[PDB]
């Protein structure tokens, strides 16, 4: 029942004027998993108008449900053009008290990188499908 | 808003082959020529992920929405999940002779509950991007 919140500080690979902070709120029971997961990940986004999916792509072992996340809060400075965005993390913070309300402007989407095979995969049905 | 075009997304899951009735609207405002599109659209679901780079070529787009007709729930239900977990659906247009709109890529928001579909407005351009996210 009881509520997390992490904070996650990023800057845009491109850019590292372009910064970003990212919110996530979770149960306590899952806090440490998320922590880990994000630890040994990379963060990619991309936005159209006013959604925001957050791509958490992750080495660790175990790849996260995307129920565990209750709610998450995607701020940019400035503001962004519709796209994709590879953004550094730069800091992690834990601050559970989730006293702040907390809008839920975005939908993050785990995942594990794509074996060579996979690729080879979508590659070859990709060929196919779209005639190149 | 404004009804374009109403037809048949084939959704091969390639694990076979579902199909599901859907209509593209536009805005109130907006105008798209459907009339050379096929009335079936074939799709295969890719991780998102891998959109990224396309970025930029992306924003260069016409967006529109796709509205399923709900005739099976249960296959609808599967494209809610699928997506949902972080799949775009990439839409082959078939033709044997050369129009406009050969691709679009298809986006769920969860949060918001809709699909939309992204026409480049440089089709060769995202063809060509897909092909070069994925070779290699």
């Amino acid at each position: 029942n009881s509520l997390s919140m992490i904070k996650v500080r990023l800057q845009n690979l491109f850019d590292n004027d372009e910064v970003a902070l990212l919110k996530i709120t979770c149960y306590t029971d899952k806090l440490i998993h998320l922590t880990n997961a994000l630890a040994k990940a990379v963060i990619h986004t991309i936005k159209l108008n006013g959604i925001v999916f957050v791509h958490v792509i992750t080495s660790s072992d175990i790849c996260p449900n995307n129920n565990i996340v209750v709610k998450s809060n995607f701020t940019t400075m400035p503001v962004l053009q519709n796209g994709g965005y590879i953004w550094e993390m730069m800091e992690l913070t834990h601050c559970s008290q989730p006293n702040g309300l907390i809008d839920d402007n975005c939908e993050i989407k785990f995942s594990k990188k794509l074996s060579d095979s996979t690729m080879t995969n979508y590659m070859n049905q990709l060929s196919e499908l779209l005639g190149f | 808003k404004l009804l374009a075009w109403s037809g048949v997304l084939e959704w091969q899951e390639k694990p076979l082959t579902r199909s599901l009735p859907c209509q593209v609207y536009v805005n109130h405002g907006e105008n798209l020529k459907t009339e050379q599109w096929p009335q079936k659209l074939i799709m295969q679901l890719i991780p998102q992920q891998l959109l990224t780079t396309l970025g930029p070529l992306f924003r260069n787009s016409r967006m529109v929405q796709f509205h399923f007709t709900n005739k099976d729930l249960e296959s609808l239900k599967g494209l809610y999940r699928i997506m949902g977990n972080g799949f775009a659906g990439c839409v082959h247009f078939p033709h044997t002779a050369p129009c406009e709109v050969r691709v679009l890529m298809l986006l769920y928001s969860s949060k918001k509950k809709i699909f939309m579909g992204l026409i480049p407005y440089d089709q060769s351009g995202f063809v060509n991007g897909i092909r070069q996210v994925i070779t290699n």
